């Protein structure tokens, strides 16, 4: 009758340019279990996928803003 | 056909108690093991013949890889309800399929959250679920494999600390060194990987699982043109323990031990349309089909 509310969510694509920056990627995996992680491999030109809630989304841009990393909003509003 | 939609723990169960009536000289369908919530987890054994090796495939492990049961399903319907076309891999070849290998999880990504990934046993005061592809007794939690309860890589309280994890071991254990192939169906990313999932060292007959995977990549590419990757698991996947595969592969001995990350489609990769389910498991199956040829050739 009642379903989990994916209000506000977001998810970002991300595509590391070297084994070091999917390495930085690996880290915010494994030290932030909130993040729902939905892709990541070591392929190179491959896109990691994060689901991220509204309560991450700051800090978690932050983090890829401070790696230099690149990345996309792919889905703006899970909408529920 | 199966192919048309994602099915629900009890429709595919149902399925396979029909074809256990319809195909009595084929087919045998049983219980491996009962989900915490009390859901029957079973297989189906399709031609089973003294002497033949066996492949051992499951699916449904992680609750939201939606496109591995189907997948598994797939294979079920060809092997079952098209034997007189795969004939080349049902003369000396028995197959023993558990398509849903997870259902608690798995109706519960259907019920209530479509990203649901673990089990859904309650782990303490505050979670519920293990990763079952972590909980396997080989080198279980020493790598890559979150000690918190909450996280969804969950180790488990302890290795085999699921019913459904148990499942597995016991149907793969009850074919007493009959199996020669070991598949676990994933999502996504158009992977053929193999042991070590744990470490990066190549284990000592790594080449012969990569001919097996290799020959499934090969004709995905001459069917569809689709490329896939095939390697050893720390080639494209971070380091984790207690996985399936390596302990398949080490406690088992199956010697060919694979998993197979099925291609992603939709907003998410694991939720392709249901429109795109018949060509993805199309597909699959040419990969599955070859792998299984190969292994069918060396035993
Ligand atoms: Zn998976």
């Amino acid at each position: 009758p009642m379903r989990r509310s994916y209000e506000g969510y977001k998810v970002y694509g991300i595509v590391p340019e070297s084994p070091d920056e999917a390495e930085i990627l690996y880290q915010i995996r494994q030290s932030n279990p909130d993040l729902d992680f939905w892709h990541l491999t070591k392929q190179p030109g491959d896109e990691a996928r994060v689901l991220v809630a509204p309560k991450d989304q700051r800090s978690f841009l932050i983090k890829l803003i401070r790696h230099g990393l690149h990345y996309q909003e792919v889905i703006s509003d899970v909408e529920g | 056909d199966v192919s048309t939609s994602y099915l629900r723990h009890n429709e595919i169960n149902e399925y396979l108690q029909t074809l256990s009536q319809k195909y009595p000289s084929l087919v045998s369908v049983e219980e491996a093991g009962t989900s915490y919530e009390g859901r029957s987890i079973k297989t189906i054994t399709i031609n089973k013949k003294p002497g033949n090796a066996v492949v051992f495939l499951d699916a449904g492990i992680h609750a939201r890889e939606w496109i591995a049961p189907a997948t598994a399903l797939y294979a079920i319907e060809q092997l079952v309800e098209h034997s007189s076309e795969n004939q080349e891999v049902l003369s000396n070849l028995t197959w023993v399929i558990m398509p849903v290998v997870n259902p608690d999880g798995y109706e519960f990504s259907h019920e209530t959250d479509r990203f649901w990934r673990k089990t859904r046993k309650p782990t303490g005061k505050s979670c519920k679920g293990t990763d079952g592809n972590r909980n396997f007794d080989y080198h279980w939690g020493e790598v890559g494999a979150s000690t918190q309860a909450c996280a969804d890589t969950f180790r488990g309280e302890t290795a085999f600390s699921e019913p459904e994890t148990r499942a597995v071991r016991d149907a793969v254990m009850k074919l007493k060194g009959s199996c020669k192939f070991y598949l676990s169906l994933h999502s996504y990313g158009n992977y053929i990987l193999y042991p070590w999932g744990w470490t990066s060292k190549l284990p000592e007959t790594w080449e012969a699982i990569d001919e097996v995977a290799q020959a499934g990549a090969e004709a995905i590419k001459q069917s569809t043109g689709s490329r896939y990757t095939v390697g050893s698991s720390t080639n494209v996947l971070y380091a984790a323990a207690g996985g399936s595969d390596d302990w398949a592969f080490a406690v088992a001995e199956v010697p060919i031990s694979i998993t197979m990350e099925l291609p992603g489609g939709g907003n998410g990769g694991f939720n392709p349309p249901p429109s795109s389910i018949e060509k993805i498991v199309n597909e699959s199956w040419v990969g599955i089909k070859a792998m299984a040829l190969k292994v069918a050739q060396m035993f």
